[PDB]
């Protein structure tokens, strides 16, 4: 189904940082002698929330928290990346079968 | 401010038995961790165990399995049950403050308590006049043949306190305890000042008020 | 772990196993792993009730995962406690983890306590955001951000910290105070706003209440009315 | 895990600057303390952090250091510095102390008062005599206290005390005491306490005849 | 420090080709797109082709036909050629760095990020005429300068005292005289106790000619 | 493929000054802004949108989405004044066809005028050129009519257009061509310059 923001409050703006300074590309940037610091790499951005979206989102990562626990638990490698490298080879075994 | 008071110590013998007791004042126990730290016969100082607010105990190796720390938040008290007690742990005790933050930081440090372990009785102090004979003259008494350790040394109830030097104990070879108490006055005022020294040994429960006269 | 779908700005959540024909994935691209902060749910961030949240316990090992995208955060918090006789409580933190990105106050909680526990959980499922790596375990003078992840697959197309020096950590009897100077501090009545926090800063170097060589602690109680302990 | 210092003893005079250093075995992110204690008296934190000054303490005082080599400096020496000096690992374990750095100031050598005080006739009676031999307020410490009993030189039968330097002139104080059973003292005469020191271009001798 | 320097500016007949060269310095050239970019006089940008040291250049289509560019490694240079050339190809040439990133699923040009100086071309076939050069003569300030007078085409640089003296200097803009021949001037101001203290000498360079003149100002009203 | 900007966009000192830049399907495409002063190379504002390069103030800012790509400069500076371009990638490279910003409410300056009568040296070479040099005037615009004696001169006069200059006024200049004989004809000439309204007038005479 669809979700249902459930919360006790979602506030709605997500104010969000992620990796790249991707005008990094450009000069030396890019050569990691030259470039940013640790903390110079990341970039800003503003998402409103355009329709349930947002609110919906958060909510999600609320839901998932217990299987990706579980997940967690089942795992023996102290970090995990694999999950949507999986997820992704899953979705292709899905539609190469049954 | 911040005091803090140990009580309970005194001389054992050894695989005897003692409860240091600590009554601080000026701040609040719920907030610090706190901890007994010793200094030994060379002088070293030693960490010796340590309780927090809510009860987690911890020992120095040295006193773990013999020794066991406790608290009394609502009464602002802390304990220390010493047993299997040995020479070694012959010391000045201290309860202590610890920075209430992080912890192994020492900013609050009690009188100190002198706890002895040894076979050997209790002996109140015979108290003899050291009497003057120039410009300044000087006087004392002699503390001689107590045990254990401590005594404490006035001059007229404390009143007297310039010049006055009284020298740490010694141990004779009978085991015995004895030190001097000395001070320096105007030779002038001797035959009409009134010297007394004050002398007593809480162990044997002992008091001596001896006065010193010239000649 | 299910798979949030979007279209436009609809929100479904499927999981591959009812995805349909044609919700066209056609690169790795469009698969993201976000991680929201518990912060923006309603969720308070008085120091106090914040530290109510997380507990110790031991024989169960620490995980990690990572998320790509983040979100900014107004709270974060530090932890540098110990155990009455030194030993630390948390670990350090290995290789590669590192301090949540972005804070506008970070919560350096100095103190001591007992820790019933090799390591310090979250005790409503909540992971500890990093940067970019969401574990199950505080781990030493790093900070962090409360937060939970989700996984979704999309369309084609400064900083200032707050120091605290606090005691029973792990208690039900703990006990906190606003560090201000290396001698003067006061009593967090938890509803405290930080902004707040920051004008008690502002008010105590302006009016002078800052103790000379002798600690001092005052308790204010709502230009207001500023108490002293003893 | 061992906190061990150098020197034992340092020497200095009113003014000068000093150094004592504290050698750590493993390292522990520069969590180091010193402590002050004056002589007869209670331990004082100093310095924690290696170098972050406490409540009360001189801007003379300065620490430093790192990893496992860490130094206290005072830069003008005072006779209230006078102590015995401890660093200490905190915030680590085990808990433990350097084996403490004595200071004293160097100065000049101030002779002593020298009095002698025959025993009291109450101590006479209890079969027993102590003879005691006061040295008031001299420095340096080290000082040559021999008794003669009738001019032979006394062996084994006496002891010393020394007081801690005093706080106000930085001076010491000595007592020996010679003791006797009572039909020894009342076999002799002449008692003489007779001390050397850098002070006395010659030796003083204080004495008694017995009566 | 990434330095671009177009050729020098100048002549080029009707019809002729036009051959450009930019040459850069502190840095290799590997690392770059390059391009070159036209200005005509009062109009706007116009982009011509790049190239990369490893591939094909790519023109635009309304020159294709007529242009060409080229990548000297070993001498470190790009060159621009250019056919058929008619009075609408007078213009500022630009010698022109693009960065070079991967995103969209290739690695692509992502800024226009460093321009040179620019070179203006002056497409013409009245034989270069060169400038007849005359001085001006001289509260508390005067003003002398040179008349650069009867020249063709642009463009025209002047210095004075050989670039030793800019304070006060004003060059003017040439007027398009009827004749279809420049003209311009330029005036130095300078303070009233400073006039006649020292030389002041116009340095003229009319590169499209090749001739370059001294006129030294003689400072008498 | 082409992308539309405004021929001009204003704006009061301190304020904000918004370009737009439109095409067809340009938030599927990467927009570049350029700024060009007088006399200058153009120079990068903008990449990818909304980034800046390093010397590029945070007061300029970018944003491009729909059919419209925005600049924005806050607390806009006389000194701001210049050409700006919009550009992006089609097929091929397209850049729009730029936008003039003028700072208005700016105050006033009367143009300085120098006139210089010809040269002996050009005389010899029998020729006579009057050279009227204008500088220092705001806003950039004059008329410039010149007379002999107390009578229009029609024939002979080349004046170019104002251009911006170093202090950031305007400067333009005049030029009357005569024969040595219509020179040392008359008693004097004068060169007028007209700026908003008001006239400045210098005099020669052969001497």
């Amino acid at each position: 189904e669809a979700i249902v923001n459930a919360q006790p409050k979602c506030n709605p703006n997500l104010h969000y940082w992620t990796t790249q300074d991707e005008g990094a590309a450009i000069g030396l940037a890019w050569i990691p002698y030259f470039g940013p610091a640790a903390e110079g790499i990341y970039i800003e951005g503003l998402m409103h929330n355009q329709d349930g979206l947002i609110c919906g989102l958060r909510q999600l990562a609320n839901e998932t928290t217990q299987a990706l626990q579980l997940f967690l638990r089942a795992t023996t490698e102290l970090r995990t990346f694999s999950i949507l490298n999986r997820k992704a080879i899953d979705f292709l075994l899905q539609r190469w079968g049954g | 401010e911040v005091q803090l008071v140990e009580s309970g110590g005194g001389l054992i013998q050894p695989g005897g038995s003692l409860r240091l007791s600590c009554a601080a004042s000026g701040f609040a126990l719920r907030m610090y961790d706190m901890h007994w730290v010793r200094q030994t016969i060379d002088k070293r100082l030693e960490w010796v165990s340590a309780v927090g607010p809510s009860g987690d105990t911890y020992y120095a190796d040295s006193v773990k399995g013999r020794f066991a720390v406790s608290r009394e938040n609502a009464k602002n008290s802390l304990s220390l049950q010493m047993n299997s007690l040995t020479a070694g742990d012959t010391a000045i005790y201290y309860c202590v403050r610890s920075d209430r933050g992080v912890a192994g930081l020492f900013d609050s440090w009690g009188q100190g308590i002198l706890v002895t372990v040894s076979s050997a009785s209790t002996k109140g102090p015979s108290v003899f006049p050291l009497a003057p004979s120039g410009g300044t003259a000087a006087l004392g008494c002699l503390v001689k043949d107590y045990f254990p350790e401590p005594v404490t040394v006035s001059w007229n109830s404390g009143a007297l306190t310039s010049g006055v030097h009284t020298f740490p104990a010694v141990l004779q070879s009978s085991g015995l305890y004895s030190l001097s108490s000395v001070v320096t006055v105007p030779s002038s005022s001797l035959g009409t000042q009134t010297y007394i020294c004050n002398v007593n040994h809480k162990p044997s429960n002992t008091k001596v008020d001896k006065k010193v006269e010239p000649k | 772990i299910p798979l949030g779908v979007i279209h436009n700005s609809t929100l479904q959540v499927s999981d591959v196993d009812k995805l349909v024909c044609r919700d066209k994935l056609s690169s790795t691209n469009q698969l993201r792993s976000v991680g929201l902060n518990l912060e923006g749910n309603g969720v308070a961030t008085d120091v106090p009730s914040a530290t109510k949240r997380w507990g110790f316990r031991s024989g169960v090992p620490p995980k990690v995962v990572n998320y790509e995208a983040g979100e900014w955060a107004e709270n974060c918090y530090n932890l540098e406690i110990k155990k009455p006789d030194g030993s630390e409580c948390l670990p350090a933190a290995p290789d590669g983890i590192r301090g949540f990105p972005r804070c506008r106050y970070v919560h350096k909680v100095s103190g001591t306590g007992p820790c019933a526990g090799d390591f310090a959980f979250h005790k409503e499922g909540a992971f500890f955001l990093y940067d970019r790596l969401a574990s199950t375990v505080i781990y030493r003078g790093t900070t962090f951000a409360e937060g939970v992840v989700a996984f979704l697959i999309l369309p084609q197309a400064y900083s200032t910290t707050i120091r605290y020096q606090a005691t029973g950590f792990g208690t039900n009897e703990t006990e906190y105070l606003f560090e201000v100077d290396n001698l003067t501090y006061v009593q967090l009545e938890s509803r405290f706003t930080p902004q707040f926090l920051l004008q008690l800063n502002e008010t105590i170097y302006t009016s002078g209440k800052r103790s000379n060589t002798t600690g001092k602690l005052i308790w204010k109680v709502n230009r207001s009315e500023e108490l002293s302990f003893s | 895990i061992q906190m061990t210092q150098s020197p034992s003893s340092l020497s200095a005079s009113v003014g000068d600057r000093i150094t004592i250093t504290c050698r750590a075995s493993q390292a522990f992110d520069n969590y180091v303390a010193w402590y002050q204690q004056r002589p007869g008296k209670v331990p004082k934190l100093l310095i924690s952090a290696a170098s972050a000054l406490h409540a009360g303490v001189p801007s003379r005082f300065s620490g430093s250091g790192s990893g496992t080599h860490f130094t206290l400096t005072i830069s003008s020496l005072q006779p209230e510095d006078v102590a015995t000096y401890y660093c200490q690992n905190y915030n680590s374990a085990p808990l433990t102390f350097g084996g403490g750095t004595k200071v004293e100031i160097k100065r000049t050598v101030a002779a002593p008062s020298v009095f002698i005080f025959p025993p009291s006739d109450e101590q006479l009676k209890s079969g027993t005599a102590s003879v005691v031999c006061l040295l008031n307020n001299f420095y340096p410490r080290e000082a040559k206290v021999q008794w003669k009993v009738d001019n032979a030189l006394q062996s084994g039968n006496s002891q010393e005390s020394v007081t801690e330097q005093d706080s106000k002139d930085s001076t010491y104080s000595l007592s020996s005491t010679l003791t006797l059973s009572k039909a020894d003292y009342e076999k002799h005469k002449v008692y003489a306490c007779e001390v050397t020191h850098q002070g006395l271009s010659s030796p003083v001798t204080k004495s008694f005849n017995r009566g | 420090q990434v330095q671009l320097q177009e050729s020098g500016p100048g002549l080029v007949k009707p019809s002729d080709t036009l051959s450009l060269t930019c040459t850069v310095s502190g840095g290799s050239l590997s690392s770059f797109y390059w391009s070159w970019i036209r200005q005509p006089p009062g109009k706007g940008l116009e982009w011509i082709g790049y190239i990369y040291y490893s591939g094909s250049p790519n023109y635009s289509p309304s020159l294709e036909s007529r242009v060409t560019m080229s990548v000297d490694t070993t001498r470190n240079q790009i060159s621009l050629k250019l056919d058929s050339v008619t009075a609408a190809d007078t213009a500022v040439y630009y010698c022109v760095r693009a960065s070079r990133s991967y995103y969209w699923g290739s690695y692509r040009p992502t800024a226009f990020d460093s321009w040179g100086q620019g070179t203006l071309v002056t497409v013409s076939s009245a034989s270069t005429k060169g400038p007849s050069v005359f001085p001006l003569a001289p509260g508390g300030t005067a003003a002398l300068g040179c008349l650069v007078k009867d020249y063709f085409p642009e463009p025209v640089t002047v210095s004075w005292n050989s670039g030793a003296l800019t304070s006060g200097v004003h060059t003017f803009p040439a007027v398009l005289q009827s004749s279809g021949l420049y003209s311009l001037s330029s005036v130095v101001t300078v303070p009233s106790s400073s006039l006649g203290t020292q030389t002041y000498i116009c340095n003229v360079n009319h590169k499209p000619s090749n001739t370059k003149v001294d006129k030294k100002v003689e400072p008498k009203s | 493929y082409e992308l539309t900007q405004p021929l001009s966009v204003s704006v009061s000192p301190g304020q904000t000054a918004i370009f737009t830049c439109s095409g067809d399907n340009l938030g599927d495409k990467y927009v570049c802004w350029f700024q060009q002063r007088p006399g200058q190379s153009p120079m990068l504002l903008i990449y990818q949108d909304n980034k800046r390069p390093s010397g590029i103030p945070e007061r300029f800012s970018g944003s491009n989405s729909g059919n419209t790509a925005t600049l924005t400069i806050s607390g806009t500076q006389s000194t701001d004044e210049a050409d700006y371009y919009c550009q992006t990638w089609d097929s091929t490279v397209v850049f729009g066809g730029g936008t003039k910003l003028t700072v208005l409410g700016q105050p006033k300056a009367a143009p300085s005028v120098t006139l210089f009568p010809p040269s002996s040296e050009e005389l010899q070479a029998n020729k006579a050129t009057l050279v009227c040099l204008i500088s220092d005037f705001y806003p950039g615009a004059v008329t410039v009519a010149w007379k002999a004696d107390s009578s229009p001169v029609k024939a002979g006069v080349e004046t170019t257009t104002p251009s911006k200059q170093s202090n950031n006024k305007y400067a333009a200049s005049s030029y009357l061509s005569l024969t040595p004989e219509q020179w040392k004809s008359h008693r004097s000439y004068s060169c007028q310059v007209t700026h908003e309204g008001s006239t400045v007038e210098k005099t020669v005479a052969p001497t």
